[PDB]
């Protein structure tokens, strides 16, 4: 049973379009049609606002929070094109970083597993995706893969640190090989998977199931599974499944989760890798889990009532 | 925006409420049901092993049959303490219990000296298991029998016949006067020859259609008793003996009644799956084996019954059934929570019944499905708040390097920096029983540390995590400028003496740069109060001086990012001189009193250093002011 543990009151001016949460669950960050960003303390029930970020032009699409190892700080895209870095010293929020190198409206951002740095993955309109690094000296440093989907990338989601059966097969003394990879999701109706090699991003997987745009793109969290997993949605209503049992073989199969009779607009994997959500144009969140049959099933239908 | 999971089963959407909503899932939490999840995580951990080779530990479950039996007792007492037990807690009784049937140790089979053959350990153990069938209907037995009452007593002595209590079956009989049927039933035990009369006898009956003269019920006993499941009267009524069990008894008559004495528990299994399913040569007599939780549900089974079974989950009992008879039989159905649960997210009896099989040596699950069963238990765990619980599953996953960053990710989400009583009985647990290193504890409570901006106690957990060149540059960039700014020496003296040790230096980065100019500055006050507070020998005053010449040289090298770290530099850089012209009036010895002249500091030692000191502007010209006016005074006393 899925029961509202709390509703928060935003007091934006208009539409929302994201919603997260930090590392730890005790603040949430949303992002508005307003140009703004608030950030509440959660905590007990409550809800208390400790932030109104302004620094963006047109509608705030996604925010992300950086691991807290790097402290409090967040990033958002927006329609005007920018990708603002927001970082809480002494208790006050401030503008530590913009990025304008895109020509268009940036969709989605991502930060990486935090075995990497400091580094943000942003998928825009402009058909490209800009990766993002602070070294902790001197600038931001960008690297810009041109033309990643054909009229735009709409979502980006980075991989795990480790690879999935890296930590069983290992004999007591090589370093876990790191990996830099992420998903991305455009107007192409692709899902591709790029790689850092020799310190250019490649596109390494094309994954080819959708029909219309894929419209969003999570790479599940993995826990102590041998497998990679990836959820994509669509303009066409489709939800897939995408698995790899093998990060040597490059192979991965789709299975179709459900066709909805609506845009499929978010997928989010939960931090165990167990439950996705899924948000339709239906004004619908389902919960889907995958049973020991491997067959998913819908757990939950959230209708908004009120 | 990423959809996702959060910690306590907090989802993270853009969706529809089931704009960014956060919706936290809570299971139905009554606080009686945290000791439901304690005594079974405490018997596997009583019956698992700890392999120490690797950096994080591994729990593997111990070979043998001990566990089986630890959760058998554990439910037979719980059985017994209290009334209002959670139907849950009855369904893994009557799976603990079948587990123990088939797989525990058996009383009977210990004591012979030799080795029992097979067919002794297939005979016990269908007893056993015949035990286990009469024991579940027990309770529905004596319900339906009281239901009855004296009018009805055919019905009550079926009703104890489909629970082997032949017994009370004869005396039941006896009572209401049906002394034919007591004769008959008193017969019936480990005679074939009386089952083949009473098969003759039907036959015989429908033959001269006598059948249809005889009471339904009546009939229905001696179709039991003859090993008949379905009988057709000559009336061309169907008398079904399963049409009124449930799948429990109906694979009991079928044990009891239908087989020969010495038929194997995978026999009666064949038996009763051919029973329900479909055949060419007649309609399905027995209930489909459904969990208890859609046994009451009516599935008014409509006219298309063979495309529905696929769908329908079976009882986890019949899957451990399965198992015993099909060593290769699929584990994913029978670890699956819909076996046991109306719940989906009730990993509680699959995770456990998976340790208990793995120490029976079934290990044909797949991986994937093991780190299902891993993840989805431990975050049960989590949301319950038995976190240390949660590191304690996640221990068994085979993998060091899945194993490793799942434990370290749940400690970094749950540990809190506040010394709470719980909050150290946790800590002790993870140290002490799960073998823990009690680094990675400091590291999770140093990165919540960070979070919080308490960066004091992000330093001593750094410390304590062995974390040295973090601890070194958190402290010489936000603790080193703000403890010399206060004088609080001590404090800056606990951290950079701990890291001073010549094992923790070699893995400093910038050690003699920074740290250590801080720490020989401290040591630089240290010995001069000492010297101060004792009249002291001109050999300490020597070693005070080489160390104060070579503090002059290094304090110009810290590299100052803030204008604080500028601030404590300039008050190093002031008392370091100060230091040093003390030292060099003290070095004097005593026979230059001719009174009215303040102690004459030699300028030549003193004026290479000052010089080199990064002092304020206004202080370096009253220090220059100074030596320039002294200077002068050398020159007007050696004229």
């Amino acid at each position: 049973m899925v029961s509202v543990i709390n509703t928060v009151d935003t007091s934006h001016e208009d539409m929302i379009h994201d919603a997260q949460m930090d590392y730890y669950g005790i603040r949430l960050a949303t992002c508005s049609s307003d140009r703004s960003v608030k950030i509440f303390d959660v905590k007990n029930g409550g809800q208390i606002l400790i932030a109104d970020l302004r620094g963006h032009d047109g509608p705030v699409w996604q925010v992300a929070w950086a691991h807290p190892m790097y402290g409090n700080i967040l990033a958002s895209c927006s329609y005007d094109r920018k990708v603002i870095i927001w970082k809480e010293e002494n208790g006050t929020w401030e503008k530590t970083y913009e990025y304008t190198g895109h020509d268009s409206s940036v969709n989605s951002v991502c930060w990486a597993p935090h075995d990497f740095g400091l580094v943000l993955a942003c998928g825009s309109s402009d058909g490209a995706i800009s990766i993002l690094t602070f070294t902790g000296d001197g600038p931001w440093e960008v690297k810009k893969i041109s033309n990643a989907h054909t009229i735009g990338c709409n979502a980006v989601s980075w991989a795990p640190s480790v690879i999935p059966g890296s930590l069983v097969d290992q004999p007591s003394s090589q370093k876990p090989n790191y990996i830099k990879r992420f998903v991305s999701g455009g107007c192409d109706n692709l899902v591709k998977i790029w790689r850092e090699e020799d310190g250019q991003w490649k596109e390494d997987q094309k994954l080819e199931a959708h029909s219309d745009w894929v419209r969003d793109v999570a790479w599940a969290p993995s826990i102590g599974l041998p497998t990679s997993t990836i959820a994509s949605c669509s303009q066409d209503g489709r939800v897939y499944i995408w698995t790899s049992d093998d990060a040597a073989t490059n192979c991965w199969t789709p299975k179709l989760l459900h066709k909805f009779n609506d845009v499929v607009w978010h997928v989010s994997w939960s931090i165990t890798a167990n439950i996705l959500a899924v948000s339709g144009g239906d004004n619908k969140v389902t919960l889907w889990k995958e049973s020991v049959d491997g067959q998913w099933a819908c757990i939950s239908d959230v209708n908004k009532g009120q | 925006f990423r959809v996702g999971w959060g910690p306590n089963w907090t989802l993270v959407h853009n969706g529809d409420k089931l704009k960014v909503h956060m919706e936290k899932l809570s299971l139905e939490q009554k606080s009686r049901e945290l000791q439901s999840y304690l005594m079974p995580l405490e018997i596997e951990l009583k019956n698992s092993s700890v392999d120490r080779s690797a950096q994080c530990p591994h729990f593997k479950p111990n070979a043998g049959v001990a566990a089986i039996h630890d959760y058998a007792g554990w439910v037979r007492n719980l059985s017994n303490e209290a009334g209002e037990l959670e139907a849950v807690v009855k369904q893994w009784g009557l799976t603990w219990t079948l587990c123990e049937s088939l797989w525990g140790q058996l009383k009977e089979l210990e004591a012979s000296l030799d080795e029992p053959n097979e067919y002794v350990r297939n005979l016990e153990r269908r007893k056993a298991f015949s035990h286990w069938l009469a024991h579940t209907a027990e309770e529905r037995i004596e319900e339906e029998v009281s239901l009855y009452g004296p009018e009805r007593h055919v019905e009550a002595v079926f009703s104890f016949l489909t629970g082997g209590r032949i017994s009370d079956a004869c005396r039941l009989a006896q009572k209401s006067g049906d002394h034919r049927l007591s004769l008959l039933l008193s017969q019936m035990v480990g005679s074939q020859e009386m089952r083949e009369l009473i098969s003759l006898q039907l036959v015989d009956w429908n033959k001269l259609q006598v059948d249809h003269y005889i009471q339904e019920e009546r009939l229905r006993v001696f179709c039991l008793l003859s090993g008949t499941p379905v009988w057709r009267s000559s009336d061309n009524r169907s008398i079904n003996v399963c049409s009124q069990l449930d799948w429990k008894r109906t694979l009991a008559v079928h044990l009891w009644y239908m087989l020969p004495p010495t038929a194997t528990i995978a026999q009666a299994l064949r038996l009763y799956e051919r029973a329900f399913q479909e055949h060419e040569e007649g309609e399905p007599y027995a209930c489909y084996p459904l969990p208890p939780y859609l046994e009451d549900c009516s599935i008014s089974l409509g006219d298309e019954p063979s495309a529905k079974f696929s769908s329908l989950q079976r009882d986890v009992c019949v899957h451990l059934l399965k198992l015993y008879s099909e060593r290769q039989y699929d584990l994913c159905q029978l670890l699956d929570p819909s076996s046991v649960t109306p719940d989906p997210l009730d990993y509680r009896l699959s995770w456990h019944l998976w340790m208990v099989l793995q120490a029976l040596n079934y290990t044909h699950l797949s991986e994937h499905r093991q780190g299902t069963l891993h993840a989805s238990y431990a975050a049960q765990l989590e949301n319950v708040g038995l976190w240390e619980w949660a590191i304690f599953v996640l221990l068994h996953i085979p993998h060091p390097h899945i194993r490793e960053a799942g434990v370290r990710e749940l400690l970094n989400r749950q540990c809190v920096v506040r010394e709470s009583p719980e909050s150290l009985a946790k800590e002790n647990f993870l140290i002490h029983r799960l073998c823990v290193p009690a680094q990675w504890v400091h590291e999770a409570k140093a990165i919540r540390s960070r979070r919080d901006g308490d960066r004091h106690k992000e330093a001593l957990y750094l410390l304590k995590g062995h974390q040295w060149n973090p601890c070194h540059k958190l402290v010489t960039r936000h603790l080193a400028a703000d403890a010399v700014i206060n004088e609080n020496y001590r404090y800056l003296q606990s951290f950079l003496g701990e890291l001073s040790n010549p094992e923790h230096c070699k893995h400093i980065q910038d050690w003699e740069t920074a740290g250590k100019v801080y720490l020989d500055y401290i040591r630089v006050i240290d010995m001069l109060n000492l010297i101060q507070q004792d009249e002291s020998s001109g050999c300490e005053l020597e070693k005070l001086h080489t160390k104060v010449m070579s503090l002059c040289k290094w304090v110009e090298l810290i590299h100052c990012y803030t204008a604080k770290d500028r601030l404590a530099q300039s008050e190093m850089a002031k008392r370091v001189a100060n230091i040093l012209r003390v030292v060099l009036s003290l070095q004097q010895p005593p026979e230059s009193m001719s009174d009215s002249s303040e102690p004459r500091v030699p300028l030549r030692l003193l004026a290479p250093h000052i010089g080199r000191l990064p002092m304020p502007e206004d202080y370096a010209l009253e220090e220059l002011r100074g030596l320039t006016q002294s200077y002068l005074r050398e020159l007007i006393c050696d004229s």
